[PDB]
RNA sequence: UUUUUUUU
RNA sequence: UAAAAAAA
């Protein structure tokens, strides 16, 4: 695993979109470091160039995630096959965004999002990005009460669900949690070019 | 409790500097990690009024209450370099206490570059300290450990992995070549 | 934080 | 007046 997955890789992903009707794709390239759980993604948008907020994108953005020594790392062990993963989104204000992922490195998104109410904090862009949000763990099911911070205050919560799943299987590890924060390090006006940093750590629970 | 800005601020230091010229000072980074029962205590200790952090954390050490049964693996991620002077007392400060294991990792070789403080750090490698330079992991320990990682974020989310990474390809083989 | 050398 | 690199 370790000869395979050096300390530095990159790569680039596709993701075909489609919001309330309006459909896109976004073309990225990104590069980190998987055993010390930071990495950047660089995207940029090909077609439709976006009406909506750029942050419900994201988090969609995990194979980089530190992991312990004595912790089976599930989700460098898929490689060189990959994995897949499942992912809804209930937002509180009727939104949805289903995503569908693929990863071989070489990622396939397909995203679709409906039913965002067009005076809602994301069609407005009323947004200023997510709080820190610890995901349990326990294929492999992940349920998050994720806050979006607003521009006039409080939160903007929604409930996430995703299913990840190996191509290979490996060694399920036991009950943890991880800890990741995520940052958009810069964008232009219209959010047609962002770069993104991340950084994940698993805990003990 | 520190900055984001402050972080590179103190700890980032390349061989030529940013446009303020020297506007730089020391800092220390104590990390504390009492394995028996699994308490650690953490603390930035800045270069005080006439007395370095080295010695501001060894008093710091001594006045906080010590337990003389258990073992402490102690990591101090510090941005310059000690002195002669300070090493000699954190060494003599460490053969007081068995029971303490202590590795210094520095961000920067400071030293005034005559002969005193070239010996003054080769003890603590070759007796009790391993002192190596920064790399890395020790910088993103120390980012958000000791640096507040909180809500804000002050214009340097990476700007640090390409000049974290430029100090470790020189400081380290720096340090290396002195080591041997 | 003070010196020496090469190149654009 | 900027900046790349190396030696003690
Ligand atoms: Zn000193």
């Amino acid at each position: 695993n370790m000869a395979i997955i050096k300390e530095f890789m990159r790569f680039k992903v596709h993701m075909e979109g489609s919001v309330n009707g309006h459909e896109f794709e976004i073309e990225g390239e990104g590069e980190g470091r998987p055993y010390e759980g930071t990495q950047t993604a660089k995207l940029k948008v090909t077609k439709g160039g976006l009406p909506f907020a750029w942050d419900i994108l994201s988090p969609q953005f995990k194979a980089y995630v530190k992991h312990p020594a004595d912790i089976p790392d599930y989700l460098k062990l898929s490689f060189p096959e990959g994995f897949k993963w499942e992912r809804v989104m209930n937002f509180e204000d009727g939104g949805v965004v289903t995503v569908t992922q693929d990863s071989s490195f070489i990622y396939k998104v397909k995203l679709r999002g409906t039913n965002f109410p067009s005076d809602g904090p994301v069609m407005q862009k009323k947004t200023m990005g997510w709080e820190a949000s610890s995901e349990r763990m326990y294929a492999l099911k992940g349920e998050i009460k994720q806050r979006l911070k607003l521009k006039d205050g409080g939160h903007y919560d929604a409930e996430v669900k995703t299913t990840y799943k190996a191509k290979k299987p490996v060694q399920l590890p036991g009950a943890y949690n991880v800890n990741i924060k995520l940052d958009i390090t810069s964008h232009n006006e219209d959010y047609t070019i962002v770069e993104q940093y991340e950084r994940a750590e698993g805990r003990h629970s | 409790l520190l900055t984001a800005e402050t972080f590179r601020l103190q700890f980032n230091n390349k061989r030529r500097l940013r446009r303020p010229y020297y506007p730089r000072k020391a800092l220390l980074c104590y990390q504390l990690t009492p394995q028996n029962g699994s308490t650690p205590t953490r603390g930035y200790f800045e270069n005080k009024k006439e007395c370095h952090a080295a010695i501001c954390f060894i008093n710091e050490i001594k006045s906080m209450g010590l337990d003389e049964t258990q073992c402490y693996q102690v990591t101090c991620y510090l941005t310059w370099s000690p002195c002669s002077s300070c090493a000699w007392e954190l060494v003599d400060f460490i053969k007081a206490h068995d029971h303490l294991n202590l590795r210094i990792f520095a961000s920067r070789l400071y030293y005034h570059w005559c002969k005193p403080q070239q010996d003054g750090l080769r003890l603590l490698c070759g007796s009790q300290v391993p002192v190596e330079v920064m790399g890395f992991p020790e910088f993103a320990d120390c980012w958000e450990n000791f640096v507040d990682h909180e809500k804000p974020l002050s214009f340097n989310p990476y700007k640090m992995l390409e000049e974290l990474d430029k100090n470790s390809r020189a400081i380290k083989r720096r340090l290396d070549r002195i080591k041997q």
